[PDB]
């Protein structure tokens, strides 16, 4: 009933954000005939909106050290980070943002004509003995959006072969290997399936799993849900990070750069409160430790507005020029949205879910893996990389400005894996003559659906059950009312409701796929989470307050009786969901304790983590 | 001419001004060299400033190609009859100074 | 107290052969919505028309996904007020004088194209040390960019041109210019008098005759007339 | 992997062969007195122009000279309201056009380009456009 194109490729890219547009570009810089599926045009891509800035050990500011930018980024995970892949990561990280610049990325810029640099939240120098660190590289607030714009006009020099709005559906699969996606082109209605012997899966974030985020409306976790269809496990996906500062009511984004250029957070009886819970770094903690914070003010009474359930970012006592240099993006959305003069009065802000730590698991090359009776198997052909990858760099909280890094090394680190280990031209692996049929059954079904629970209604009930039962602070009876609510959702997707019956341009469509794709996502949440007795960066148990490694690491390690892996908690958690039921299942892996080079750079044992 | 678009741009401007220059030359200094400077002025500014709207608004090669040409013979024309205006009878310096009479 | 808006919206059906375009009328209980357009938009395709198209993502301006004609004018529905005066219908339409793939979606590509014909993109004579140093550029040289560099891309202005309505398929429109010179400017960029040399001829950059609804519609309060202005100037004078 | 102008081309081989309408453009979109402005600005050059070669027509062509078509008019002592309203009617397109080509070649060295600054000038040109118009009639 409906036309398939069918395509061959040496490589395919599914995603065309920061991390997407990076892998793609650097394939056909490598030689390789490579195709970018995305199911917006590039610029579109939620990596537009990012703010702050991206991290780098340039030194434009101070003396700095990229193992001090390591150092910070593992605590910041909690030792829930694989530390090959920080070590990777923060090595690369000045020439990955000096890449950018030469690419004529517009940073903003020192006296001396370098690359200006703000703190961030959690960066210190002297491996966390040497006070505040300033290496988040910039382009004012407007960082994502120039990052963006570079790597879209630099993608524009070569032979990649580009498919704008086309909707992935699923991955063809093959005896345990990827040979590519089949993928729904909303410009005409046609399927698509294209064939190549690697793809890179970029599809972003699943934040609109929850009521209220940062989030654009096309973060709904897509290519995170054809891996779990597909049957693979997805890894450490109940970590939401909440950021502290998204805007109350629309739940835009305030950045983390506020804090760092001098804003400080307020409650109602105006006290800088940070300086009660983080002591020393105050309001540039890490984020889960800031949201908490923030959070334990208002269900405590001491909430701003007349509702008493947000509270106050204030800006006003820093001069309007530096306002207006190294904040103007920030500026018109308090006023479009909260209708704030950032030189006068606070913003109104609460903790908004933001990113997720969670994704595809991968290695450090950017490989896909999965885990067979204890060891890590790379999946052959598929990658992943940016928010949708489980590297882990970021473990159970990242550190801001550490996402738009991680986009363009792992994307770039896909694109050298693959060259490193196949040749352009090589033979197009076949595939069945009827593969992905059911991707097609699955989405006509959608199209002429018509029972008793529209889309819109059952995404909403999600939405809702996600920001009830899986928020900042969790408990066990309340994670597992959750439980059974969502899996009750989930089996009442079988009596979904669409109107629109055509082909070309059917959102109602489009949308239903995102809420089967946010469902799976959102399952493997919240019961990662209710497993999970601890409390470990962003995932906060109530009812399990402590955090449970392999040691009791407060106390000299001094003949301690080491934990089996199945009776401690530093480990990370692998989902995986039977499509049909709903049923999730799940295991775990180890942490990668080990870097690159130990003699470059030193495993960072785990510690108390304190800001 | 590999600037020929922007040197006609600039022309076009020169001209402009130009024959901003002569309105207050024809009121100051009203006579033949401001008469046949308007003529010359006069047309070139019409027959390019018509250009342009055919260039805006005429599509394809025939119909681009008759209407250039129309201009063409139309502003040949122009010019000849302001030269002719100049010569036998009275120019337009006070052809206008005439009519305001009435 | 339901305060209760009409919306007024163009429709047409790809699907449907023989298909007519149509104004669809909708009432939206202001006290149960946002504040914006786009949350009108979002709330009548949830719950009175989940046929109504239409392109969105950031909805808080950034990403220019969701550009259309508002009451008149080209803006972004999701930073756009609703008008709360109940005597006045709201008008939605598409980007104007564009081919009309469903609803309110129109066919950019080839604005798309024209942005690639202007290669916007960092360019050095010297591209050997790519990747080894940042590029030095002062504090001065940087604030020239301040007002180009932010454009998002959402076509509002040139789709607001007269002269991208009737010569688009050679007039570059003014997001494109006003890009072309963000590049021309920049001091790291090594190809001026090469960007310069591609508007030579009566389409690409002339057809500009200064309406200036570029500069009055942009959402981003940019001015891609100004931008043109500069482009000019610059063409005039250089020498090759 | 395809080139600008390749795209270009595709574009429009694809929408003029297919069903799709044009989106409304001119019956929908908002007025404004700079636009109205730039459209009269036009008009009344090429108003000008017509007239311009209509005159030098008429020297060629027609059987007598300019001083008797002028002496023809003055015996028919037409009032002076309507000499004046004539007077207005021809000098005014002048008018305007020659104000506002001033403000269009101070566009073009780059000066009053913030959209306040075009209101502006756009009403400064209608006063002096109609102060010097009924002056130059009134005479
Ligand atoms: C939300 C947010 C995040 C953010 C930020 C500000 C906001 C508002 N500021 C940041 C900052 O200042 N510094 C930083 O390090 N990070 C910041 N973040 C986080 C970061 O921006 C994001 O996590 C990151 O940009 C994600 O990038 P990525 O390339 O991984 O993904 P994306 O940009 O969201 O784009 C997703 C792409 O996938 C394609 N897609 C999705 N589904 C499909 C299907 N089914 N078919 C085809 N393509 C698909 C989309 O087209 C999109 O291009
Ligand atoms: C549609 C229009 C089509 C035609 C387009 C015309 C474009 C060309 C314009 C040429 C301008 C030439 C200016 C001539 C200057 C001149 O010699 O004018 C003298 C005239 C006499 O004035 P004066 O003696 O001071 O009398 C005062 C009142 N008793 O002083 C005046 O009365 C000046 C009157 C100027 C009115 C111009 C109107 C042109 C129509
Ligand atoms: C006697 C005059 C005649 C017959 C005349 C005729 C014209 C015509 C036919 C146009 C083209 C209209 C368009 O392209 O929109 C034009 C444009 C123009 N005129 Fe005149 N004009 C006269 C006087 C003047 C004066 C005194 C000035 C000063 C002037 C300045 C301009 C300018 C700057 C333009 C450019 C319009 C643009 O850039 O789009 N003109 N004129
Ligand atoms: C012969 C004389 C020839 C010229 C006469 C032109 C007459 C027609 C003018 C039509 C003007 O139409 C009207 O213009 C005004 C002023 O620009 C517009 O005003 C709008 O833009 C201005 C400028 O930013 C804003 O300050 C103002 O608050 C807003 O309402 C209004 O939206 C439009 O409805
Ligand atoms: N200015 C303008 C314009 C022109 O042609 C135009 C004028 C002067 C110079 C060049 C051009 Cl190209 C037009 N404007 C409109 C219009 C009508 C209704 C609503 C909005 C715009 C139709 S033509
Ligand atoms: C000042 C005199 C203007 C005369 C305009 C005449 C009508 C033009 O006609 C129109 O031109 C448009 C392009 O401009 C085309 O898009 C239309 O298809 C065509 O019908
Ligand atoms: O998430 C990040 O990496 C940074 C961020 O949102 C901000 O700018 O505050
Ligand atoms: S200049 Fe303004 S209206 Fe035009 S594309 Fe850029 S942001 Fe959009
Ligand atoms: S509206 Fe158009 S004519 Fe020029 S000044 Fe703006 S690009
Ligand atoms: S939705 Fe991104 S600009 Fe309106
Ligand atoms: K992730």
């Amino acid at each position: 009933q409906y036309p398939v194109v069918d395509h061959e490729f040496d490589a395919v890219v599914v995603g065309a954000g920061g991390a997407g547009l990076r892998a793609a570009f650097g394939l056909s810089e490598a030689g390789f005939n490579t195709a970018c599926v995305t199911k917006l045009f590039p610029t579109r891509s939620h990596t537009v909106a990012a703010q702050g800035g991206i991290n780098a050990a340039l030194g434009n500011m101070e003396d700095d050290n990229w193992r001090w930018h390591f150092y910070d980024t593992v605590k910041g995970s909690d030792w829930l980070g694989d530390q090959d892949a920080i070590h990777y990561m923060t090595e690369q990280a000045p020439a990955a943002v000096i890449e950018l610049e030469n690419y004529g990325m517009p940073f903003s810029r020192t006296e001396e004509g370098k690359i200006y640099q703000r703190a961030f939240g959690g960066q210190s120098l002297q491996f966390g003995k040497g006070g505040q660190a300033h290496r988040c590289c910039c382009v004012a607030d407007r960082t994502g959006h120039s990052l963006l714009h570079t790597l879209y006009g630099r993608s524009l020099r070569y032979d990649t072969s580009y498919f704008v709005e086309y909707f992935a559906l699923d991955l063809l699969m093959e005896n345990g290997e990827c040979r590519g996606v089949i993928a729904l082109c909303i410009e005409d209605g046609t399927i698509h399936r294209f064939r190549a012997k690697n793809t890179v899966i970029a599809t972003g974030g699943y934040g609109r799993t929850y009521f209220s985020c940062t989030s654009a409306h096309t973060s709904t976790g897509d290519g995170t849900a054809m891996v779990t269809r597909a049957g693979l496990p997805c890894q450490d996906l109940e970590f939401v990070q909440f950021h502290p500062t998204g805007i109350y009511g629309a739940g835009c984004l305030i950045t983390e750069g506020c804090r760092g250029e001098g804003g400080i957070l307020i409650n109602s009886q105006g006290e800088r409160f940070m300086e009660r819970y983080a002591p020393v770094a105050k309001d540039l903690a890490s984020r889960d430790v800031v949201s908490r914070s923030m959070t334990i003010e208002i269900r405590e009474g001491r909430g701003c507005g007349p509702e008493k359930d947000h509270v106050y970012l204030q800006l006003h006592h820093l001069p309007p020029q530096q306002l207006a240099t190294r904040l103007p993006g920030i500026s018109e959305t308090a006023m479009i949205f909260a209708g704030v003069d950032v030189t006068k009065e606070p913003i109104p802000v609460l903790p908004t879910v933001h990113y997720n730590m969670g994704g595809i698991p991968t290695n450090y090359k950017g490989q896909v893996i999965t885990h067979v009776n204890g060891e890590d198997k790379v999946v052959p052909g598929l990658y992943a990389c940016g928010e949708a990858a489980s590297a882990s760099v970021h473990g159970a909280n990242r550190l801001g400005a550490n996402s738009l890094l991680d986009l363009v090394v792992f994307g770039r680190a896909c694109a050298l894996t693959i060259a490193e280990t196949c040749k352009p031209g090589e033979p197009v692996p076949s595939i069945k003559p009827n593969a992905g049929e059911e991707s097609v059954a699955n989405l006509d079904k959608l199209r002429f659906a018509d029972g008793t629970i529209r889309t819109s209604e059952a995404r909403l009930n999600m939405q809702k059950t996600m920001q009830s039962h899986a928020a900042v602070f969790r408990t066990g009876s309340i994670l597992q009312e959750g439980c059974e609510k969502l899996s009750q959702i989930y089996r009442d997707l079988a009596h979904l409701k669409t109107f629109d019956r055509g082909i070309v341009w059917n959102t109602d469509l489009v949308e239903t796929l995102e809420l089967q794709n946010l469902m799976l996502c959102a399952l493997q949440t919240i019961y990662g989470a209710e497993a999970r007795k601890e409390s470990r960066g962003a995932h906060a148990r109530e009812d399990y307050k402590l955090r449970i490694d392999e040691f009791d690491y407060s106390k000299p390690l001094q003949g301690q009786q080491k934990r089996p892996f199945e009776e401690h908690w530093r480990k990370h958690t692998l989902s995986y969901v039977d499509v049909k039921s709903g049923k999730v299942t799940l295991k775990y892996r180890p942490v990668i304790d080990r870097t690159l080079n130990e003699e470059d750079c030193s495993s960072v044992p785990p510690a108390i983590r304190s800001y | 001419s590999s600037k020929a678009a922007s040197l006609h741009w600039t022309s076009e401007r020169a001209v402009s001004a130009l024959l901003l220059g002569l309105l207050p030359a024809a009121y100051l200094y009203p006579g033949p060299a401001v008469d046949y400077s308007l003529a010359a002025a006069l047309t070139l500014h019409g027959h390019w400033g018509l250009g342009q709207v055919i260039t805006d608004y005429v599509h394809g090669d025939t119909p681009i190609k008759v209407a250039n040409t129309g201009l063409y013979v139309l502003s040949a024309i122009t010019f000849t009859g302001l030269c002719y205006f100049n010569y036998y009878d009275v120019g337009i310096c006070k052809a206008v100074a005439m009519l305001w009479s009435i | 107290t339901s305060r209760i808006k009409k919306f007024s919206i163009y429709r047409w059906d790809p699907d449907k052969p023989g298909d007519k375009p149509r104004m669809q009328t909708y009432e939206v209980d202001l006290n149960k919505c946002g504040p914006m357009v786009l949350d009108a938009l979002i709330k009548i395709k949830n719950e009175l028309d989940s046929t109504l198209t239409f392109r969105r993502s950031c909805r808080e301006g950034i990403c220019g996904s969701c550009a259309m004609n508002i009451a008149g004018g080209n803006t972004l529905a999701c930073t756009k007020k609703i008008d709360p005066d109940l005597s006045k219908t709201t008008k939605i339409y598409p980007l104007p004088h564009m081919y009309v793939v469903k609803d309110l979606v129109p066919d950019l590509s080839n604005f798309y194209a024209q942005y690639k014909s202007i290669e916007p993109y960092l360019k050095k004579k010297d591209e050997s040390k790519q990747g080894k140093e940042q590029y030095l550029q002062s504090i001065e040289d940087r604030q020239k960019l301040d007002g180009l560099y932010e454009c998002i891309l959402c076509a509002c202005c040139s789709t607001s041109c007269p002269s991208y309505w009737w010569n688009g398929d050679k007039y570059l429109g003014p997001a494109v210019l006003m890009q072309a010179y963000r590049w021309m400017i920049d001091s790291r960029d090594d190809y001026t008098e090469e960007r310069l040399a591609q508007l030579q001829d009566p389409f690409s950059l002339y057809r500009c005759h200064t309406i200036m609804n570029c500069t009055r519609t942009c959402p981003k309060g940019l001015n891609p007339g100004k931008a043109i202005a500069e482009i000019k100037k610059m063409m005039a004078t250089y020498k090759e | 992997a395809t080139t600008a102008k390749e795209e270009m081309a595709r574009f429009w081989e694809k929408n003029t062969k297919s069903s799709r309408p044009l989106s409304p453009h001119i019956s929908i979109y908002k007025w404004s007195l700079p636009m109205a402005m730039s459209i009269t600005h036009r008009g009344t050059g090429v108003a000008l122009s017509l007239g311009v070669s209509l005159f030098s027509l008429a020297a060629l062509l027609l059987p007598e000279q300019f001083p008797h078509y002028v002496a023809v008019v003055k015996s028919l002592s037409l009032s002076p309201a309507l000499i004046y309203s004539a007077k207005f009617a021809l000098v005014f397109p002048l008018s305007y056009h020659t104000w506002n080509g001033i403000r269009h070649l101070v566009w073009d060295m780059g000066k009053g380009f913030k959209l306040s600054q075009v209101e502006q000038s756009g009403v400064v040109v209608l006063i002096l456009t109609l102060l010097s118009s009924a002056a130059i009639a009134a005479m």
